[PDB]
């Protein structure tokens, strides 16, 4: 097996709370090594279907994709999480991938009164918090969650989860403050992939749930599209801030939650401060989790698969390849050298 | 040229022999790590793995 | 008339090559004090169409768009200029009124192949610059020439120029550096309109010209459509980076030429590091030039339509107003200090 | 604060006093410097009034 040899699945170019098409997806992946079918219709809908090349052990990394930004573009978005497995699959094996899209930005916006809001020319939602501490009229401005990234399989008609990368959380439209949450990861299959809580903005989507509020990000059974905004802002002014495709959920005042195997949560009143919470990642026990799950991506989501480098023949299990075309190194722990041999450490 | 230049957005973290272990992982076999452009996104899973409950012991 | 009263015209969200709908324009402009038409078909297409409010003297003030990006996201696009200008509109004059959008920028792609040129990953345009010292196979990355920005009207039905602002050029592939040329302005309406020199990228779209190129951005006066990409990178590799909506010209591997009363030129052959030109600005002599071209949006253009405040009743013919709720505060040259009077400075 | 800050992106430039008729409109009638979020936007436009010919008389 040639070690560079990779697929990489983007969003085909595609963006908002919808995935790509199949002319999308043929026009991403012109001249490359990767071909995939995409659903027109239907929950799978979006989502992009790849046929193993061959019997072997893949390394599967999914990206979540980022939420949105709030009303003031200086704090930074929640940025999706990487997730890295080691999988067996057989040849002409289907996997289905959803890549999660990012969750939409409050600020800039081509209406130009939500534009005023955004520059700091308006402040009606300032004036708003300042007579009452609580939005209710201009509601709007906190960012969509992050569409989730999935990787699955279609085992007997079921879905079965191999790699779910959670999308971060809408970031509220007063966010003061930058501090994120610790990564939630989820291995075990028995604990329900359920949607997260909704209140003036949607919750993220999960795995498997019913999804009944618009502004709620929907689940991956049941096509994992984004919310939309809450509908206050859209009757009032028309802040449309909808979330990620992937489950992401649409954005009030307050952010939206993020998709994943379970989805984000969100603020249970219409708190202007109050970001959405990430999803929860979901690594399945058919695989090994190869790193943990870590807040990397500032924009879509993305996977990356590839032949996993086989080194149970050295020593330390742990290796990798010399760049500068060269053979497979095996890597030694705390201060040890290695060895003549090439396999051990001293 | 290649290892200080992340260490400039990082900073100097420390690391336990798990935390080394899953450091080789993240620094030889993602594309955040091993592709230039990607550096800033490298920086990233690095600082989080500082923050990660194994290598918080 | 209330000082703060503007009307502020935007691309109403339209990007790439074609201005926008009139539902576009009806979806920026809601809840705002402007109202256009938009043209649906013909060379008026993408134009908003502005009645004016009552007969005044108007500061009209046009920003033409930027140029697209290089190969490298590492050097600063070129600006599209900004020329202000002093007009008296009688009631109910219609102004046409185009605004230039950006010249569409070679990174980052969907496609995945150009994304690993983007990315430093692939190499193929820099081995054919060294072994050949020319870029025939591998054409494409440099960005589309900016739009400009048009504010005319119509007398007798031919066009009449009022105030033209250029837009910058795109950057090559190759761009070394960030050097900038000055603003050209034009004033006088004798000096023809005409299109810029087209070669592997497209010239800068006119005033009034005939354009058959594809990869040249059309005149004003024929749709001032943005030119698409030289054939030779569509065919390679699809490397689209299109003219921007207002005369942008095309890209290749060398930038394409702004939009502007003249159309920016574009080297005469492909090569990688030459820089698009902007085009050449116009202020009519029906109305005063305020202040000179100069270079200023990282974006689309956009214009600004104000009462012009009289400053004429105070010695010194400059005034201003003050921000904080104040009265008209007349202007003094070098250190004078203004009297009691607040008419002369002494 | 309302200045400086212009300054600190700018420069300190000089004027001729041609110059500063032109200065005076683009500080205070255009958009680019009389909203704070636009700061950069009249930092541009002042580094360009100062290359302009007209002030390099």
């Amino acid at each position: 097996f040639d070690p560079t040899v990779h697929w990489l699945f983007t969003t085909c170019g595609a963006s908002g709370p919808h995935g790509p098409t199949q002319a999308q997806c043929n026009n991403a992946y012109q001249n490359s090594n990767l071909s995939v079918e995409v659903g027109s219709e239907g929950p799978l809908k979006g989502i992009q279907i790849w046929k193993v090349p061959a019997t072997d052990t893949y390394s599967i990394s999914g990206y979540g994709a980022a939420g949105g930004k709030g009303g003031k573009n200086t704090m930074m978005r929640s940025h999706g999480v990487s997730v890295l497995g080691i999988f067996n699959l057989e040849k002409d094996d289907m996997l289905y991938i959803l890549v999660g899209q990012q969750g939409e930005d409050a600020c800039p916006s081509t209406n130009q009164l939500i534009q005023k809001v955004c520059i700091g020319e308006n402040n009606v939602i300032e004036e708003e918090i300042r007579v009452n501490r609580s939005v209710h009229e201009w509601a709007g401005g906190g960012g969509g969650g992050g569409g989730a990234t999935y990787v699955f399989k279609m085992k007997d008609g079921v879905p079965v989860p191999l790699i779910i990368a959670a999308g971060g959380g809408g970031r509220a439209y007063g966010a003061k403050t930058d501090t994120f949450h610790p990564e939630r990861l989820e291995n075990n299959s028995s604990v329900l992939g359920l949607n997260g809580n909704s209140g003036a903005a949607g919750g993220g989507g999960g795995w498997n749930d019913n999804t009944s509020l618009l502004w709620a990000g929907k689940s991956l059974q049941e096509g994992a599209t984004g919310g939309h905004s809450c509908p206050q802002a859209m009757k009032k002014w028309g802040w449309e801030t909808r979330g990620g495709f992937g489950g992401g959920g649409g954005g009030c005042s307050s952010g939206g939650g993020g998709g994943g195997y379970i989805g984000g949560n969100a603020a249970s009143n219409n708190d202007p401060e109050m970001d959405g919470e990430d999803g929860v990642s979901f690594i399945s026990p058919l695989g090994i989790l190869y790193t943990p799950a870590l807040k990397v991506m500032e924009g879509h989501g993305e996977v990356n698969i590839k032949h996993y480098l086989n080194c149970s023949h050295c020593e330390v299990d742990e290796c990798h390849m010399d760049p500068e075309s060269h053979k497979v190194i095996c890597f030694c722990d705390h201060g040890t050298v290695l060895a003549e041999d090439g396999v051990s450490c001293i | 040229m290649k290892d200080k230049f992340l260490k400039h957005l990082t900073g100097p973290l420390y690391f336990s022999p798990k935390c080394s272990k899953h450091f080789h992982r993240l620094y030889h076999n993602t594309r955040d790590c091993t592709i230039p452009a990607y550096y800033k996104r490298c920086a990233r899973l690095l600082t989080r793995l500082a923050v990660s409950p194994v290598c918080m012991e």
